[PDB]
């Protein structure tokens, strides 16, 4: 199927590119910690407007107003206000910077173990199962395009954990055995694919008395014909 | 099978800040005004991490699109998992979520209710265990594939090193071991109280913090009185505005106090939220290979239950 | 409608949405309809008029406005703008036909004017535009900018007006001022007018996104007095 | 907390006068100008009215159906602008699809996509 993948690996990189130009809210984390950063700062700015207590605001009014006996009163209410005001504003950066630092870790680990290598996590890189994925650079972080492998069309067939042979219990080897009314026959797990069960598929352990659910069936087995023939 | 407990999100306090500090007072409000942003910085902020609670819960337990039911017959090999999954009977709770639930327990603070009540959360876990029984690792991948669960075990043995024909021959032993295994955690949830220790720990923290914040009213800061009324009802404004003044820092810096130490609270509690929200993923959802992530042993499954304030995980 | 707004201060802004609290006439309120009485000067007035034959000349403020101590005259005869802050005797009815501390000299019409009197300083506000309407003020929005600062130093709580006008009366709400490129006034929002307004001043945007907002503070007012 | 009448010999309790914040629920004003409100934590009684366990929701018409949550109160309840109204409804946690759960029936993917 490599031409099917590679024509649905093809079409759906162009759907990123019309997700993102149609919708720039696609970026908001990003987008959000801009907003934030640049609030802080306008906070910041404003509170030098206040009085907190004070005659004014404006310092050198005080300075040039009140005599100096009066105006180191007043400028201290200032300098407690705005003081407080940046005690107020590193607190907020200090922890708003942990929350950075623990998805820049995220990030860090995900570029490692999704983008260096192929991660077995589920979710981690998707829904789906993880095949590989792509970084990509971005105003103040990091965007990963994450290719998955997902199931899609899907049928109902009967199924049964082992086979009977000569008494003997059958199991795949690597594979689920399915039946479509019928036949028998051995699949992968994850994909349709209906082979003949031989001994070649199957190994075997125990009997038929023991499994549960066990049915009947014929194993081949690839020797015998060459020995006859 | 064992029990492992995270907490997922706070309570979701808010508090109006001017009727904190200033409480039906004109004559404060006006001079509190005189801070600009620091009483509305503080709503902003306490704001801010009551979405985030929700914002919590929902990456934990909404990992599903569809809520997956189990048929009425319990076809699941001889595996019994009715102690786990919800009782229709009753609020739509298993039996086990019901002992976790009995285990755990005017001054301009208010709570606000989460967006997810507990029977809704009883509905994501039910979706979520469903299609853990009835269709395996696939319902989190892509489409729910039904699969016979004794199969479905079959999986969970090679995934960890054991060729399947040992669960078909043990099948009767391992169905009975999984059925006394369950029984056994009912009973250590029920007998023992502390077992829920980090949900109740997160209750208790923020019920001081609260308590903490409400004492401190009764505080006078170097003010001749605490009450604000008494201030006003005794002094005129030449000096009334003084007291006022000492009240107003001691109590403004008291919000501040508070709200940092529930950001940083907040900060652990989303660190536990994303911890269980990627424990759902990887343990509930797939079958990790990550050595005492889903507890000790080598993990064949898991099943969420839901808990006030958090979740707790069975790991088989 | 959403008229009654004027520039607060001389500064100039940009591209910007300035809030700010200042004693401006509240948005759909209402406002007396007149076609020579004596009105209440409350905190402020909003006084506009509409013209065909310049009938309105000028107007009276103060306190007993008869002889007995200051106010202001202000009248517009013919040509030339006169204002004197004398302790005028007025006339029973004063109309125009076809101690002194200060003085100074210079339908298809619309006047808006806004007088206020704060610490003693009298200020003027006014704009003037043409218009094409009969029966009612036009819909629409300008901001006033000032014209006249007098240093008067004296109470006013009266006014009457010297000759169809409209008078409202200002109060002390915080509006959201939009300031295009070139530094005027092109909007506004009354903070207190609906749930809206309270949401656009809270966001400090003319627009706002689809969400829920927590604007304000509910709280049940006493009645009585025990 | 409580005070001794003066005059009469009875013992009063102080209860401070209802309160809570107010949040505006707005569809967003590019579309509609119409807004719903909420008085977080009080009764109706001292504020197309609905009672809600967040509050007092005044404006929106609760509606039976249940939709995906678009614009969340609280406890179960959101908001939306449906054909025009703002509507509130309880959410819906996602599509209902049962298991065809049996003893000896396997689904097996028979193609995929890549996305
Ligand atoms: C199950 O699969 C088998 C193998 O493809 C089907 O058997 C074949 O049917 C075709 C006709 O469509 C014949 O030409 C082949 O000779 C048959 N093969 C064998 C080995 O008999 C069988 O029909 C399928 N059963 C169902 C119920 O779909
Ligand atoms: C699989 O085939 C065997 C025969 O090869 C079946 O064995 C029979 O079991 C019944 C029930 O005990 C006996 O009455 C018969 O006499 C047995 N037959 C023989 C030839 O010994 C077995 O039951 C079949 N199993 C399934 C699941 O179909
Ligand atoms: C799963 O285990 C529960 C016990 O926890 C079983 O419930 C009991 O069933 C017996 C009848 O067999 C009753 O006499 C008991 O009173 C029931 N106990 C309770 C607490 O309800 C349940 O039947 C088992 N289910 C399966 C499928 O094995
Ligand atoms: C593996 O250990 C289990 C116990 O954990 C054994 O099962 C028990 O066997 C005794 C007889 O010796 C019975 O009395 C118990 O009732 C059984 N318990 C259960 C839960 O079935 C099992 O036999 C051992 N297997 C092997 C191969 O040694
Ligand atoms: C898997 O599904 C894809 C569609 O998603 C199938 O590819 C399409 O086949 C039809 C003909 O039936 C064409 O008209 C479409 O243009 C094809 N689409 C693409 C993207 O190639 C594909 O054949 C299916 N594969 C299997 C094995 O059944
Ligand atoms: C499998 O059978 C169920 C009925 O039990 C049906 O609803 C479902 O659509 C079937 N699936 C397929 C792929 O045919
Ligand atoms: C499957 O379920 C049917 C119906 O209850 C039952 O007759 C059959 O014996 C069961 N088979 C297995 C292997 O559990
Ligand atoms: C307006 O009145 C003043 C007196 O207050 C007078 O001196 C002036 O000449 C008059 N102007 C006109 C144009 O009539
Ligand atoms: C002016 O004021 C003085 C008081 O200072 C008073 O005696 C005098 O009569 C006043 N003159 C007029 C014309 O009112
Ligand atoms: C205005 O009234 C105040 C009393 O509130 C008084 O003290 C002041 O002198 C008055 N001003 C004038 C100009 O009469
Ligand atoms: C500013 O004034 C110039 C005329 O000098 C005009 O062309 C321009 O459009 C004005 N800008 C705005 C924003 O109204
Ligand atoms: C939403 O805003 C865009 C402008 O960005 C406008 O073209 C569109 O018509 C608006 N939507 C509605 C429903 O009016
Ligand atoms: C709200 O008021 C109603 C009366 O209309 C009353 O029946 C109900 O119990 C009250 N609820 C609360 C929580 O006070
Ligand atoms: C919902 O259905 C109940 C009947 O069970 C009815 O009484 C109620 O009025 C309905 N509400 C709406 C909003 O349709």
């Amino acid at each position: 199927n490599q031409k099917l993948i590679a024509n649905q690996f093809n079409s759906a990189i162009g759907k990123i590119q019309d997700s993102l130009s149609s919708t720039a809210s696609a970026l908001g984390k990003l987008q959000d910690v801009v907003n934030q950063n640049a609030q802080a700062l306008n906070t910041l700015v404003k509170q030098l407007s206040s009085n907190f207590g004070a005659i004014s605001s404006v310092l050198n009014d005080i300075l040039s107003r009140l005599d100096p006996p009066e105006a180191e009163v007043q400028i201290d209410r200032l300098i407690t206000g705005r003081l407080q005001s940046l005690q107020t504003y590193v607190t907020q950066q200090l922890i708003r910077a942990a929350e950075i630092r623990a998805s820049a870790n995220l990030a860090a680990t995900k570029m490692s173990e999704c983008v260096l290598g192929q991660s077995k996590r589920v979710d981690f890189c998707g829904k789906g199962y993880h095949l590989m994925s792509f970084p990509q650079s971005a105003p103040h972080g990091v965007v990963f395009l994450h290719v998955t492998y997902v199931p899609a069309q899907e049928k109902n067939f009967t199924t049964a954990p082992a086979i009977c042979h000569d008494g003997k219990a059958h199991f795949p080897r690597e594979g689920v055995f399915v039946s479509n009314g019928t036949h028998w026959f051995v699949t992968q797990r994850n994909f349709y694919e209906p082979q003949i069960i031989t001994t070649d598929n199957t190994f075997v352990s125990g009997n038929c008395d023991v499994v549960i659910g066990i049915v009947n069936n014929t194993v081949y087995d690839p020797l015998q014909p060459e020995l006859d023939s | 099978v064992t029990t492992e407990i995270l907490p997922v999100s706070m309570t979701k306090t808010s508090v109006d800040c001017t009727m904190y500090i200033c409480g039906d007072s004109t004559e404060c409000s006006n001079l509190l005004l005189q801070y600009g942003s620091f009483c509305t910085q503080l709503n902003r902020a306490l704001t801010g991490i009551a979405v985030e609670q929700d914002k919590n819960t929902q990456e934990v337990f909404a990992q599903v699109k569809q809520i997956y039911k189990t048929p009425p017959i319990k076809d699941f090999g001889g595996f019994n998992f009715s102690q786990i999954l919800p009782d229709p009977s009753k609020s739509k709770r298993s039996f086990i979520e019901d002992l976790l639930f009995n285990k755990v327990t005017f001054n301009g603070l208010t709570v606000l209710p989460p967006l997810l009540t507990d029977e809704m959360i009883a509905q994501y876990t039910s979706a979520l265990l469903a299609g853990t029984i009835t269709s395996g690792w696939t319902f989190g991948a892509g489409a729910a594939l039904q699969i016979p669960f004794a199969m479905q075990m079959a999986y969970r043995f090679n995934g960890i090193g054991v060729t399947q024909n040992v669960l078909y021959e043990n099948q009767k032993l391992i169905a009975n071991q999984f059925n006394s295994a369950i029984g056994k955690i009912q009973d250590s949830l029920s007998s023992t109280a502390s077992a829920l220790g980090k949900l109740q720990d997160v209750v208790n923290q923020n019920a001081q913090a609260l308590n903490t914040l409400v004492k401190q009213l009764s505080s006078n800061f170097g003010a001749i009185s605490s009450v604000l009324n008494d201030i006003l009802s005794r002094l005129d404004p030449p000096e009334a505005e003084v007291q006022i003044d000492r009240l107003i820092t001691g109590r403004l810096q008291s919000l501040q106090t508070y709200v940092t130490q529930q950001l940083i609270r907040a900060a652990e509690i989303r660190a536990s939220a994303n911890l269980a929200a990627t424990k759902m993923s990887e343990c509930v959802l797939g079958q990790s290979k990550r050595v005492d992530f889903c507890g000790k042993g080598y993990h064949l499954m898991s099943f969420p239950q839901s808990a006030p304030h958090g979740v707790v995980f069975l790991h088989v | 409608f959403t008229r009654g707004v004027y520039y607060p201060d001389k500064v100039f802004r940009s591209s910007v949405l300035h809030s700010t609290q200042d004693l401006f006439l509240p948005f759909f309120s209402n406002v007396t309809w007149f076609h020579n009485p004596v009105l209440p000067f409350n905190d402020g007035v909003y006084f506009a008029s509409t013209e065909k034959s310049n009938i309105i000349r000028g107007w009276i403020f103060g306190t007993t406005l008869d002889s007995k101590t200051q106010s202001l005259l202000i009248v517009n005869n013919a040509t030339n703008v006169v204002i004197k802050v004398c302790e005028f005797q007025f006339c029973n009815d004063p109309f125009l036909g076809v101690n002194c501390t200060f003085e100074y000299v210079s339908f298809k019409n619309l006047r808006e004017f806004v007088f206020k009197n704060i610490d003693g300083y009298f200020k003027i506000y006014s704009k003037h535009t043409p218009i094409n309407l009969v029966r009612d003020l036009p819909q629409g929005f300008s901001a006033l900018e000032p014209l006249v600062d007098l240093p008067i130093g004296i109470n006013i709580t009266r006014f009457q007006t010297l000759l169809a006008y409209y008078v409202g009366y200002l109060q002390p709400r915080t509006f959201l001022l939009k300031y295009n490129e070139n530094g005027t006034i092109t909007d506004a929002v009354d903070c207190a007018l609906d749930p809206l307004s309270e949401t656009k001043c809270t966001l400090k945007s003319f627009t706002v996104e689809k969400g829920i907002y927590q604007t304000s503070n509910f709280r049940v007012q006493p009645t009585e007095s025990i | 907390d409580a005070v001794r009448d003066p005059q009469t010999l009875e013992i009063l309790d102080i209860t401070p006068c209802s309160f809570g914040g107010v949040s505006v629920i707005t569809p967003g004003t590019n579309t509609s100008n119409e807004v719903a409100v909420l008085y977080q934590d009080v009764n109706c009684t001292e504020v197309n009215v609905f009672q809600t366990r967040a509050g007092c929701l005044i404006g929106a018409e609760h509606v039976n159906n249940s939709y995906e949550c678009d614009i969340p109160i609280g406890a179960g309840i959101c908001a939306s602008y449906q054909t025009q109204s703002i509507i509130a409804y309880t959410m819906s946690l996602g599509a209902e699809n049962s298991v065809a759960y049996s003893n000896n029936s396997i689904a097996i993917p028979t193609n995929f996509t890549i996305s």
